């Protein structure tokens, strides 16, 4: 997270730390949907290029963490994993395309003031929230710059939908239906982005209907951090969710 | 809320989703909440 700041105790519940058991090792974000289930980027836990294709007990994953270095108690809560589900459309090679990925917890977490489950938005929800120009929120552990180098407390920055021509243009990548970007545009004057490390974060908006936190993307690329003219991508999470669901139904 | 998942296979909240214990749930907003919020007024 770039040009964002701390993160209030409790103000993201739901997320979720992505590590790796050995070495003990920041891998990405990631979210709490549910008591069991987590939410990630597919390029967390595979991309082949980086030597990345974890497996359940390669991992580990800890919630309701507030600091990186001390251990919170009867706070932060440290989750096996018992399965890991891919897209299976995942296109790694080129775009990104499908950049999603779900993580089964081997054992429950019991939701506290710190830990609770962010929504998953609906047909309705999705297309009033994803407009152009409605600010969203992105959390994470990640770098603060391009390599201070990573924070020792959560980071949190507020950053507005962006229209996809816009957002076609300012990539020389394959931008497919299945994400969106957003960030400020050169002539607004505020800042921000997610980077390296953020990936697997969520992008949530508050519904004014009923006042709740929906996960509306999932932090998946973007080039450099915070540089004019350019955006962070995220995975559309709606056009996600039937998929979502028969991983879930499956298991 | 209303539901996608089914609680056996999906677990628990489905239902308990989206609201902050320490914030919606004792009716505090946070410091940058508004922001968003406001993204959702045009350009007023
Ligand atoms: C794996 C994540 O931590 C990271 C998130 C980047 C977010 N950046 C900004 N500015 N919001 N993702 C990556 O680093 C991904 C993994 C593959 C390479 N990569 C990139 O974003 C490249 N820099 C660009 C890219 C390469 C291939 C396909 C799509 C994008
Ligand atoms: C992941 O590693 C397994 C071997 O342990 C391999 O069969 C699978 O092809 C890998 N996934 C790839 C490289 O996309
Ligand atoms: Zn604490
Ligand atoms: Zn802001």
């Amino acid at each position: 997270i770039v040009e964002g700041s701390d993160a209030e105790i409790g103000m993201s519940p739901w997320q979720v730390m992505l590590f790796r058991k050995s070495p003990q090792e920041l891998l990405c974000g990631a979210s709490l949907i549910s008591d069991r289930w987590v939410l990630t980027a597919a390029h967390c836990l595979l991309y082949p290029p980086w030597d990345k294709n974890f497996t359940e007990n390669d991992l580990l994953v800890r919630i309701g963490k507030h600091s990186r270095t001390r251990y919170e108690r009867n706070i932060e809560k440290i989750s096996m994993l018992e399965k890991i589900y891919i897209h299976p459309r995942y296109n790694w090679r080129e775009n990104l395309d499908r950049d999603i990925a779900l993580m089964k917890l081997k054992k429950p977490v019991a939701f506290s003031d710190y830990i609770h489950p962010v929504c998953l938005p609906d047909r309705e929800t999705a297309a009033s929230l994803l407009q152009a120009g409605y600010k969203g929120r992105v959390t994470g552990w990640g770098n603060l710059k391009e390599t201070k180098g990573q924070p020792s407390v959560l980071q949190v920055v507020n950053l507005p939908i962006v229209e996809r021509p816009v957002c076609k243009d300012s990539t020389r990548i394959r931008i497919t239906d299945n994400m969106f970007c957003a960030g400020y545009k050169p002539d607004e004057g505020k800042r921000g982005d997610a980077c390296e490390g953020d990936s697997g974060g969520p992008f949530v908006m508050k519904s004014p209907f009923n006042n709740r936190w929906y996960q509306m993307g999932i932090v998946s690329a973007g080039a450099g951090c915070d540089r004019d003219g350019k955006y962070g991508f995220y995975t559309h999470v709606f056009r996600l969710k039937k998929w979502i669901q028969k991983v879930i139904d499956q298991f | 809320y209303q539901t996608f998942f089914n609680p056996r296979t999906f677990g628990s909240g489905e239902a308990d989703c989206g609201l902050r214990p320490l914030f919606e749930k004792k009716s505090l907003e946070d410091k940058t909440e508004r922001e968003l919020l406001e993204s959702y007024i045009d350009g007023r």
